């Protein structure tokens, strides 16, 4: 009596993750502006996926963010202080265009592993909806981490399938503007 | 290193998007 699993069995992801809506109210605190639910299977990411808004159909100012479980989209987090991200800048055009099927190819790369060993180093992803230009971008744990970090970046830009010749950067956390843009730098290129 | 990593392939994701 041995039931054949692929028959009856979700297919289980490396990770369970999170994913988190933000609401700007403006007047809140960032933090006080919360957690949709959490997934651990291949079927269980769709059903949720399926029935959520596309980032296109968001208010301006909203965010999506899909977090390894226990890792908390900011800065402050425990796996993320020390790290950065990768941007991904759209233009207005772009949000018609490029600005879902750009999230989804991220949400998959999160949930499939697809920077093999250097996918340890993943904390999350998020998507900023902005009336200036849309922003995704894939936040990783250490900014020191010039191996995992430039693989990671190339094998996004590569699943992304934007233009070779478009070069994006990666920017820590640590190192954010804190005056009026005072230049934010990247420590990354690809 | 070291680690049976559960990986999936985006069309393997993709073919189950709705099955
Ligand atoms: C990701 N994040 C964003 N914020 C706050 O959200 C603001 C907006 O940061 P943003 O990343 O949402 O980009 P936005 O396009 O809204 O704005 P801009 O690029 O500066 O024009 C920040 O300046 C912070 O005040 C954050 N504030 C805290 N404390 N922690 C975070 O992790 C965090």
């Amino acid at each position: 009596e041995v039931a054949n699993p692929e028959h009856y069995i979700k297919h289980p992801l490396q990770n369970r993750w999170a994913l988190w809506f933000f609401k700007n109210d403006k007047s809140k605190t960032w933090q006080a502006n919360r957690l949709i639910s959490k997934f651990d299977t291949v079927e269980d990411f769709w059903a949720l996926y399926n029935h959520i808004q596309l980032s296109s159909n968001l208010m301006p100012g909203c965010d999506y963010s899909l977090f390894k479980d226990g890792i908390e989209p900011m800065w402050e987090d425990e796996k993320n202080k020390r790290g950065g991200r990768w941007l991904i800048t759209l233009n207005k055009q772009q949000r018609r265009s490029d600005l879902d099927r750009f999230w989804l190819e991220t949400l998959l790369c999160l949930i499939g592993e697809s920077f093999d060993d250097y996918s340890d180093d993943v904390c999350g992803a998020v998507v900023n909806v902005r009336a200036k230009g849309d922003k995704i971008a894939i936040w990783t744990t250490e900014c020191e981490n010039r191996e995992a970090v430039t693989h990671i970046g190339r094998v996004y830009k590569e699943r992304l399938g934007l233009p070779p010749k478009i070069v994006i950067g990666y920017q820590s956390h640590a190192d954010t503007a804190t005056k009026s843009g005072s230049t934010t730098k990247n420590r990354f290129v690809v | 290193p070291g680690g049976t990593r559960i990986i999936y392939d985006r069309k393997f994701l993709l073919d189950r998007r709705n099955s």
